[PDB]
């Protein structure tokens, strides 16, 4: 009989890439964001050139919305033996019931345990979507403030 | 840094100053070369060889 | 409010004197530095251009 390994997604390294926070109220929010302002600083200039203002600028991102989901069905025929209705007094009966709970329990193991690779999965998916190539990167930050 | 017999100072200014505005760096200099090349010239009978 | 955002803009454009004159500096100094490749030979026919 094998056995199965749980994996935790607080104890993997990728953890360290995003801020993890529950919030039992999701369900009901509508389009959320969040808002940023930064300064730039300024430098005086002489002569010829003329003289430049402190600059302020605000912005604003939005969220996105995504889900998890799974599915983990039961039979019928041991449905019955959970319950207690289809459930008869005899000795070869309760030996049934035994091993449907076993099932049961088996079953509901993984599925709970599917949520951890669920998130250490999307991560990966969401992270693998913003990043751009570096081959595009490093020959863009060389010109910066000039591609007026 | 020691160079030579001296020592010297070594600085980058693109990060504590200059960074984040719209005045350029004023080491990345220009270089000035000027091209000549003749177009249409004809050389002598002695000089046209495989 | 207002008196919040006169003074973050009072210390940035006190901020821009040093900046400035950390600027200034390399502008000046662009202007005194002929280059190497034409003054190393200068150095060696010293004294002999008579």
């Amino acid at each position: 009989c094998s056995t199965l390994s749980l994996v935790r997604f607080l104890e993997l390294g990728l953890s360290v890439a995003c801020v993890c926070t529950k919030f039992p109220e999701l369900s009901y929010v509508a389009e959320g964001t969040i808002q940023f302002e930064v300064q730039q600083p300024m430098i005086a200039r002489d002569g010829p050139h003329p003289a430049d203002q402190p600059v302020h600028n605000y912005m604003i991102k939005r969220l996105d919305r995504r889900s998890l989901n799974a599915a983990f069905s039961i039979a019928v025929e041991a449905l019955g033996l959970i319950s207690g209705e289809n459930l008869d007094g005899t000795h070869i009966s309760s030996a049934m019931r035994l091993r449907a709970i076993q099932q049961l329990a088996r079953n509901v193991q993984a599925v709970l345990d599917s949520f951890e690779r669920g998130t250490a999965d999307q991560m990966l998916r969401v992270l693998m979507e913003k990043a751009p190539p570096l081959s595009l990167l490093a020959p863009f930050t060389l010109y910066e403030g000039r591609l007026a | 840094v020691v160079v030579g017999d001296r020592l010297v100072f070594l600085e980058a200014l693109e990060k504590r100053v200059y960074q984040a505005t719209q005045v350029p760096y004023p080491l990345v200099g220009n270089l000035d070369v000027t091209f000549v090349m003749p177009l249409g010239v004809f050389k002598p009978a002695a000089d046209r060889y495989a």
